[PDB]
């Protein structure tokens, strides 16, 4: 039971990195902005700083508080 | 005449103006910040005096004055230790019962529950057990009161002020000229005869007149309250005559060269006192007095002002053989014009001295009752080993700074330094082979044992019960040192230490010292040590010899001592600088010292430290080093896993601070990998998105956020790695040896 | 009131077990010293504080688990309905007031010095009068926040914000 | 070999040319800027890829640009 | 005017070539040095040692089989300079010749000649030498140092746009070209 | 003293001072009113 | 105990996502290198200029994210 849970979650982890890797390779090799003008892909690219900054907030918030609470308890 | 004080009056005005202008010392930094990089550059460049000015006189002056500031901070630190010892310690209690009371000189305030750290250490006292050896050192000096500790701490604070004064004076008011600083023969004569010579004479004087009586009385159980005060030994000669009758003859034997009359306080017994487990103080007195004589003599060797004495430049130029070209010519100019060259040599020696101190102070315990304080013994060994490793790596740094900044080809044509640089591919390549050979034939033996053990073939292992590898030379040396008192050191009674052989010295039940025997396990660890030191030399020496050029980069010197790379071409040139060699050598020095202190801790706990019942000695880990250390699994299991029980079971006790420091250090170590494994390209692009959100809410800063530099990332990485590693071992060592022993 | 399967700490046996376990440890330590000595007094102060602390937790409606340790309720509805708002919900408001204050003071000082000749010199050498004035005038920071929000002076317009090739 | 290209934003400061350690770039005459010279890269078979030129360039997004490509013994900086 | 120089005219000076071969030789194997010392009395030991003059930083086997580089210049005085291959050497008054294994080492020494001497030396010429014996002159290629603009030079690899006006890679897919080499004037191989 | 206050106004001095006060205040509160959960 | 670890896992999922999303959204270019698409998915760096540019390619974002993914499945 332990082996099968571990096996499948490690495989899922590697596979989810790949999906994002091949997403980057699409944006470099196959995305053309002229053809995709005004649709959701170009829009998502046009507010990329909002996305990254908001994720940066969530990350900093969880990290601070969660490591905090563990260190308090220790 | 020639050697003379020469100076300049009032060369720099004392004002708080420049204190309010950060970066003043640099042409670039003084324009003010525009990015955050400036802030870091301000701290990184502050003590780099040879980048502020070009004048060697101005540099010498800054160096001399900074030295006084260092002495002032050291004096504050010592005064603190004496004060904490006088006002928050159980030193007077410990002086009555050294064996049972544990030394303690740090109390904690009650707040947020931290008072649990004030443990039960004895002497009607609660506090933190200290492992620095202060109490034993004080006892050896003859200090018995808190008043004496208080006086010392006040005098030291005044003395610290005076040294801060001297620094201001000798920089701002009366600054010596470069000619003064360049009197290296005067400096050597004074530092040998004066600082070390008279220093030893003075301290032998203190020993003979204060430390020897007071210790002699104390070792015969005389209760420190009813001890005479130290002057009483000077004023009343009858007191000191009862203890050492030779004093009744006064100084007449000295002047008539009948020195053998002083053979009751100036001995040559050898070995440890049977009461305290330390060296005999009468030996220590003879030692310091003999040193005095040799140092005063030695400082009479260089020529200053009187037509006698050796000229160093001559002496160096005289020694030149056939293999070596022009030989030692040109070195005198290097050692009297380059501060970085001197700092290199002096750090290499200071580092090597710290390691020798460590090895000599465990085997020949010099203070009363320090050998049966196992926490002290472990702490001092480990401390001095780390200090040594750091200094040696500094020596390599400053040597490379000398090659990049102060090497002149013109003045080094076909001397030793030039010839070294003409065969630097032969030096590095031979070092490379030796390192591979020692790697395979030493760590390969552990991998052998681990594998054959796991395959169920223990008779195929390198072991004392199997294929033996005996360290036969060291055994030979041990035997010779044990027999020495019978022929080759005839006038000595006992050998220098029990380590060489003989009987167990045991104070109360506890073992002070006992013979340390060597076999297969000792052979493998020793060759592991020889391997890790050789690799560290390989990384540091490569950095010094290839600091100016290499086949890859012909003009490295023009790029400098500290530069991140020369770009992604030629296959990629990351970390070619000499600074980057010091950075990688820090990790290998960490690996080397770490293995040595693990060796010590396991060997001492398994084969020396313990308790004696009649004649049977019950060691702390019951002799598991000889068999258990022959595999990696045994190091992990019988050392790392087993001896880590004390630190991980320390919560809720007065040792819980070690538990927290153990986890905290694991954290800081892992945090270091974020800096070591990444690069600033990623971070600068992530900071661009963060700067976006600040910009959108109109709260972006005028000093523009920049990711750290390449060099600084590497520096942060190795700093947090070294801190987290060393503190982890510190927690683990102190919690273990404070509990069990 | 027992909710979520938890017992109140005031009527939990495991809570008492914990208090006993701490007090017993302190007694063991006291055995080594003499009843009048100053270490003894220190251990008594420690024990007093300990018993006081458990008593406080008992009369606060804290809720104990099976471990016998108090547990906090963080859904605001459950907190307010069963009198546990002092565990997380009040601290929320308290943190968000102080964090808004610090932000407001920092933003204010930055917007003030940005109009100076060399604004970056006023970041490494703090204008201490200016900073104290801002620190004390910023106690009513929602005034400035809701004004800036509703007026439109909170956000820079997108045309004035540097951005990459997207 | 690496490929070094020069774009029309050059201002003819000669700094890239000075920086280059394998003599790949030179200044040729031009009329697109006040200095009346542009950089050029005739000898790109000798370029090692160090990117020293791009570090020297003072224009906002560089006018000289090194695109790393196929390795040769010359570009790999080998003395063997 | 200026004509392409010849290494042959430089290599006529047999002393300067001797020195160059002396300095671009590898240090001897220990065996060989032992044998040399074995054939002399003790008084003559430093003379044997003085007969070596090379280092370990000099040419290896590639120089013989691929290409080496030569720098020539003329010095006004006898002075010590620093080799780019580690160590020091003496330039003689008159013609100096030195062999190196990379062009970067040559130009490094050239850079030192133009900065670190009080009468600056500007007259160095660098040549590439093939095993067959062809000698290609390299630097300064047209007589004028490349930092100085010289008539007759043409634009090489010029792109007549800014860097933001390059195309997207996704627009030239399966066509055999990149955005960086579209419409490049003076495109070299 | 003529530029000593400007030195005290620099960022690391002001930081040390501010943290020291803020820390001291939290310590003194945790002396008077301990164990707030 | 379940509350703390679930917040740790959240920290790991968000932080892995942030590294990979930055990778994919800064793939074609950033301010530190506006022409990143011309160098491709994987390249070492753009040299020590402009303050230094180690690990600036999208491949490096993937490489960084794999440590975070192993930590999170861990
Ligand atoms: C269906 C799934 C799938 C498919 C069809 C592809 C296809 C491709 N990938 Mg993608 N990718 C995937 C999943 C997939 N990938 C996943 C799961 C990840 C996350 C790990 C990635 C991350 C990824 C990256 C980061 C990149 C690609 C690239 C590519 C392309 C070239 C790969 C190459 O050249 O391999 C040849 C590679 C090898 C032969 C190396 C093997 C390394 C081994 C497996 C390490 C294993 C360690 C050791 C051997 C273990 C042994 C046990 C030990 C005890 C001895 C190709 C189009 C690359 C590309 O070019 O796009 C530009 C690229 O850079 N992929
Ligand atoms: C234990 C190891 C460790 C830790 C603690 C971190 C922490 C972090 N990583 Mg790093 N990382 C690590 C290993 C680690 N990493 C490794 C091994 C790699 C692979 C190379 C990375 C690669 C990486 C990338 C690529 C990214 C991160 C990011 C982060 C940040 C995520 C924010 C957050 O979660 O909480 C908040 C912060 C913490 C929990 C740490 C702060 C520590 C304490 C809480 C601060 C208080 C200190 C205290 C006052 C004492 C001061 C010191 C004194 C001497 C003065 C955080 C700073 C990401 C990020 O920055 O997103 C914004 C990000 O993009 N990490
Ligand atoms: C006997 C004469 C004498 C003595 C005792 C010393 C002692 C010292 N000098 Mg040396 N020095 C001397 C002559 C002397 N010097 C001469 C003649 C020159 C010029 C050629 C120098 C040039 C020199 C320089 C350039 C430097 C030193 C430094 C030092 C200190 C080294 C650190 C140390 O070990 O502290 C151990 C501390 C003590 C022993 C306490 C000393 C207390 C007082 C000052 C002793 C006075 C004796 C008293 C009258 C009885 C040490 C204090 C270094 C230093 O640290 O400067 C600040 C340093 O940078 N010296
Ligand atoms: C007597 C000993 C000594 C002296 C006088 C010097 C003097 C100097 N060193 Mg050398 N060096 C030494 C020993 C010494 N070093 C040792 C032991 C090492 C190996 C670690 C080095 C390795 C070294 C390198 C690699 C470099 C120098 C450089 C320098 C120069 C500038 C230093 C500077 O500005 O930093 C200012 C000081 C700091 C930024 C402080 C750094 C704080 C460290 C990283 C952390 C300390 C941790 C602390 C102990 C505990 C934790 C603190 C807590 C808050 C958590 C200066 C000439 C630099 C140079 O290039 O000059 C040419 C340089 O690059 N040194
Ligand atoms: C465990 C981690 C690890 C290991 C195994 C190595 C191994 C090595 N390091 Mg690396 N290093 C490491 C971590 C490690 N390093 C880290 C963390 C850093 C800091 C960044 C470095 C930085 C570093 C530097 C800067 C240098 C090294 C060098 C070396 C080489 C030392 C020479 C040697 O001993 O080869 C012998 C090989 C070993 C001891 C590896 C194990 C081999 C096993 C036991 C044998 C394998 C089985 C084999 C098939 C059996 C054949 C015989 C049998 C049939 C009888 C060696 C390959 C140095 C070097 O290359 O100098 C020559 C060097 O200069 N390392
Ligand atoms: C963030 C996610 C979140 C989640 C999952 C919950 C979940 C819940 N809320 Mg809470 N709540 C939340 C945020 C959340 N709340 C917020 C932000 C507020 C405004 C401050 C509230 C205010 C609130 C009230 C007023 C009530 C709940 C109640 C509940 C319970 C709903 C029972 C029902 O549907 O009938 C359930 C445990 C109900 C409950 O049962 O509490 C006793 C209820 O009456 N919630
Ligand atoms: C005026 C100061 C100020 C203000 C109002 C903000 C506001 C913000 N920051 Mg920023 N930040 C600041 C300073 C400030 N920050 C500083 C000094 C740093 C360097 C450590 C950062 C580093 C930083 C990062 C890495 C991130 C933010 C983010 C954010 C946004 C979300 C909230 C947050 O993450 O807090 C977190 C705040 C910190 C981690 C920094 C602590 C700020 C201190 C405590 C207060 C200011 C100190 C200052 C010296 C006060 C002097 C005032 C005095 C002279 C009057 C929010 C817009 C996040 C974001 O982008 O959201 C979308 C984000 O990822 N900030
Ligand atoms: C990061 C998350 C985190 C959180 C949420 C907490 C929360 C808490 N900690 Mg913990 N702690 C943490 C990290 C954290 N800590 C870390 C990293 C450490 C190790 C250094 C500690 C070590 C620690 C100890 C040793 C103690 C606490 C205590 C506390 C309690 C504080 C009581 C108090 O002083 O309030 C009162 C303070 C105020 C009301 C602030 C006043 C500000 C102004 C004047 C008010 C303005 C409002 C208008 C509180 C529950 C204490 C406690 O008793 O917990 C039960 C306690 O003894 N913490
Ligand atoms: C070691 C023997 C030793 O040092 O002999 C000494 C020998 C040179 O001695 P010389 O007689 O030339 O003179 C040495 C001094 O008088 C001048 O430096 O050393 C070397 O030739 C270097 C050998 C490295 C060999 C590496 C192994
Ligand atoms: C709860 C629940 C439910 C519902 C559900 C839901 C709502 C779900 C959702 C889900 C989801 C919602 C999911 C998601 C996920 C996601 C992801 C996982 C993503 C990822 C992505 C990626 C990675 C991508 C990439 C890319 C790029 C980057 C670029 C371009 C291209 C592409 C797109 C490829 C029900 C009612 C039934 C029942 C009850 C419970
Ligand atoms: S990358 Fe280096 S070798 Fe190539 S052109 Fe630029 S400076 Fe010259
Ligand atoms: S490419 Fe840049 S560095 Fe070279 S001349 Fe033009 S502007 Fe100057
Ligand atoms: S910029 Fe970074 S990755 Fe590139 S060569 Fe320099 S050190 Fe290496």
């Amino acid at each position: 039971m332990a082996a099968l849970y571990t096996h499948h979650q490690y495989i899922a982890g590697f596979i989810m990195t790949g999906a994002f890797a091949h997403g980057a390779i699409f944006f470099i090799r196959d995305f053309d902005e002229e053809k995709n003008k005004g649709n959701v892909l170009s829009r998502i690219l046009d507010h990329k700083e909002a996305i990254i900054s908001h994720l940066s907030w969530v990350t900093l918030f969880l990290g601070f508080h969660t490591l905090g609470l563990y260190v308090h308890n220790d | 005449k020639r050697v003379r004080v020469a100076f300049v009056s009032n060369p720099v005005e004392t004002s708080f103006e420049k204190w309010s202008r950060p970066g003043h010392f640099s042409r670039l930094l003084s324009k003010g910040p525009n990015t955050t990089t400036w802030i870091w550059n301000l701290h990184a460049d502050a003590h780099d005096f040879d980048n502020h000015t070009t004048d060697l006189e101005d540099i010498s002056r800054k160096v001399f004055s900074a030295h006084f500031g260092q002495l002032a901070i050291i004096e504050i630190w010592l005064s603190g230790m004496f004060f904490h010892g006088a006002r928050f310690s159980n030193y007077e209690a410990w002086l009555l019962d050294p064996i049972h009371v544990k030394p303690s000189a740090q109390i904690v305030w009650p707040i947020v529950g931290q008072e649990i750290l004030n443990g039960d250490v004895g002497g009607n006292f609660q506090g933190i057990q200290i492992t620095s050896g202060l109490f034993q050192l004080w006892r050896s000096c003859g200090i018995t009161s808190e008043f004496q500790l208080y006086i010392t701490a006040l005098t030291g604070l005044i003395f610290s002020a005076v040294l801060f004064f001297a620094g201001w004076f000798h920089y701002h008011k009366a600054a010596p000229k470069l000619e003064w600083f360049q009197n290296v023969e005067s400096m050597l004569n004074h530092h040998l005869s004066g600082l070390l010579g008279l220093g030893c004479l003075s301290w032998a004087g203190h020993q003979i007149h204060v430390s020897l009586p007071i210790n002699k009385l104390l070792d015969s159980g005389v209760n420190p309250a009813e001890l005479p005060l130290p002057h009483d030994f000077i004023l009343d000669k009858s007191l000191i005559s009862q203890l050492y009758p030779s004093f009744s003859k006064g100084l007449a034997p000295f002047f008539t060269f009948h020195w053998s009359e002083y053979s009751d306080f100036l001995t040559f017994r050898g070995g440890l006192n049977n009461v305290t487990g330390g060296l005999w103080l009468t030996d220590v007195a003879h030692h310091h007095l003999a040193l005095a004589v040799l140092f005063i003599l030695a400082g009479h060797m260089y020529k200053t002002n009187w037509k006698i004495g050796h000229d160093i430049k001559g002496l160096l130029e005289s020694h030149t053989g056939p293999f070596t070209g022009q030989g030692h010519k040109g070195l005198y100019e290097i050692f009297t014009n380059s501060w970085h060259a001197q700092l290199s040599l002096n750090l290499a020696m200071m580092g090597s001295l710290s390691i020798i101190v460590a090895q000599h102070m465990y085997s020949m315990p010099p203070y009363p009752y320090i050998a049966i304080d196992y926490g002290t013994e472990l702490s001092l060994f480990t401390h001095h080993y780390w200090i040594g490793g750091f200094c040696i790596v500094g020596a390599a740094a400053h040597a490379a700074i000398f090659m990049v900044r102060d090497y002149d080809p013109a003045l080094n044509f076909n001397n030793l330094l030039d010839r070294v640089l003409l065969h630097r591919d032969a030096i590095i390549s031979h070092l490379n082979w030796v390192c591979i050979f020692l790697g395979l034939h030493s760590f390969g033996l552990y991998i052998h044992n681990d594998t054959l053990s796991a395959l169920g073939r223990p008779q195929d292992m390198f072991s004392d019960s199997a294929i033996q590898l005996q360290p036969v030379f060291a055994q030979w040396i041990q035997n010779t040192h044990y027999l020495a008192p019978t022929l080759t050191a005839f006038n000595l009674v006992s050998p220098t230490t029990p380590v060489w052989g003989g009987d167990v010295v045991s104070i109360s039940g506890k073992v002070a010292m006992m013979p340390i025997k060597l076999g297969t396990a000792d052979f493998l660890v020793h060759h592991i040590h020889a391997f890790t030191i050789h690799v560290t030399v390989l990384i540091l020496l490569k950095g010094v010899l290839f600091s100016r050029s290499s086949r890859l980069i012909p003009d490295k010197a023009s790029l400098g001592f500290r530069f991140p790379c020369d770009g992604p071409g030629r296959g990629g040139t990351c970390q070619v600088s000499a600074w980057d060699h010091v950075f990688l050598g820090l990790f290998w020095m960490y690996n080397s010292i770490s293995v040595a202190i693990f060796h010590f801790s396991w060997k001492m706990q398994s084969d020396v430290w313990g308790t004696v019942l009649a004649n049977k000695v019950s060691h702390i880990t019951g002799g598991n080093f000889s068999q258990g250390s022959l595999t990696i699994n045994g190091w992990l299991r019988d050392f790392l896993w087993a001896q880590s029980s004390q630190v991980i079971q320390s919560y809720g006790s007065p040792l819980s601070a070690y538990g927290l420091m153990f986890l905290g250090a694991h954290f800081v170590w892992a945090f270091s990998l974020m800096f070591l494994f990444s690069g600033r390209g990623y971070w600068q692009e992530l900071i661009e998105s963060i700067v976006w959100a600040h910009n959108k809410l109109k709260v972006a800063p005028n000093i523009q956020p920049r990711a750290l530099s390449i060099t600084q990332g590497r520096a942060v990485g190795v700093a947090h790695y070294l801190l987290g590693g060393i503190a982890t071992t510190w927690s683990f060592f102190l919690a273990r040896i404070i509990s069990v022993g | 009131e027992a909710i979520l399967g938890l017992t109140p700490c005031a009527e939990s046996a495991k809570f008492q077990k914990v208090l006993t376990k701490e007090v017993k440890a302190l007694e063991k330590r006291e055995k080594l010293y003499e009843p009048g000595s100053a270490p003894f007094q220190a251990l008594e102060a420690t024990k007093a504080k300990t018993q006081a602390r458990f008593a406080k937790y008992a009369e606060s409606g804290l809720l104990c688990g099976a471990d016998g340790l108090p547990h906090l309720i963080s859904d605001p509805g459950l907190a307010v309905k069963y009198g546990h708002a002092g565990e997380t919900l009040i601290p929320t408001i308290g943190f968000l007031y102080v964090a808004g204050y610090i932000g407001t003071a920092g933003r204010t000082y930055l917007q003030e010095i940005s109009t100076r000749q060399k604004p970056t010199q006023s970041e490494i050498i703090i204008d201490v009068p200016l900073a104290t004035s801002i620190a004390f005038k910023s106690w009513d920071w929602p005034n400035k926040a809701v004004k800036e929000l509703a007026s439109g002076t909170l956000l820079e317009d997108a045309k004035n914000v540097p951005v990459s090739r997207r | 070999s690496h490929s070094v290209k020069i774009y029309n934003t050059c201002i003819g400061c000669t700094q890239c040319v000075r920086a280059c350690p394998t003599d790949v770039l030179e200044m040729v005459p031009w009329d697109g800027c006040k200095a009346g010279q542009i950089a050029s890269s005739p000898r790109t078979e000798d370029c090692v890829g160090c990117k020293r030129c791009e570090s020297a360039c003072p224009t906002d997004f560089l006018s000289v640009r090194v695109y790393l490509g196929s390795e040769t013994s010359r570009s790999m900086g080998l003395a063997y | 005017a200026w004509t392409v120089p010849d290494l042959a005219d430089a290599l006529k000076n047999t002393s300067a070539v001797a020195k160059a071969k002396g300095i671009a030789t590898q240090l001897p194997t220990f065996w060989e040095l032992r044998d040399a010392l074995s054939e002399v009395p003790k008084s003559k030991f430093p003379e044997v040692f003085a007969s070596y003059k090379g280092s370990t930083g000099t040419l290896l086997s590639a120089a013989e089989k691929e290409e080496k580089y030569v720098i020539t210049w003329t010095s006004p005085k006898k002075q010590i300079f620093e080799l780019p291959t580690g160590g020091a050497a003496e330039m003689e008054e008159g013609e100096n010749i030195f062999f190196f294994a990379r062009k970067e080492q040559c130009l490094a020494l050239g850079a030192q000649l133009r900065t670190a001497f009080k009468p600056r030396i500007e007259n160095f010429q660098i040549f590439r030498v093939f095993p067959n014996g062809e000698v290609q002159y390299l630097h300064p290629k047209d007589g004028v140092f490349p930092e100085k603009v010289n008539q007759g030079r043409t634009k090489a690899n010029h792109n007549p746009r800014s860097i933001g006006e390059n195309a997207e890679p996704a627009s030239v897919k399966f066509t055999g070209t990149t955005p960086k080499d579209v419409q490049t004037e003076g495109a070299v191989a | 003293m003529k530029y000593f206050t400007t030195y005290l106004s620099t960022a690391p001095v002001v930081a040390v001072l501010w943290f020291t006060l803020t820390a001291s205040l939290l310590i003194e509160i945790n002396r008077f009113f301990p164990d707030i959960l | 105990g379940d509350f703390l670890v679930h917040h740790a896992i959240a920290l790991g999922l968000h932080t892995t996502t942030l590294i990979l999303v930055k990778g994919a959204l800064d793939a074609r270019g950033s301010r530190l290198m506006p022409d990143k698409k011309d160098f491709g998915y994987s390249f070492p760096c753009d040299g020590p200029g402009r303050g230094g540019t180690c690990d600036i390619s999208a491949w490096d974002a993937f490489y960084l994210a794999v440590f975070w993914m192993l930590n999170t499945i861990g």
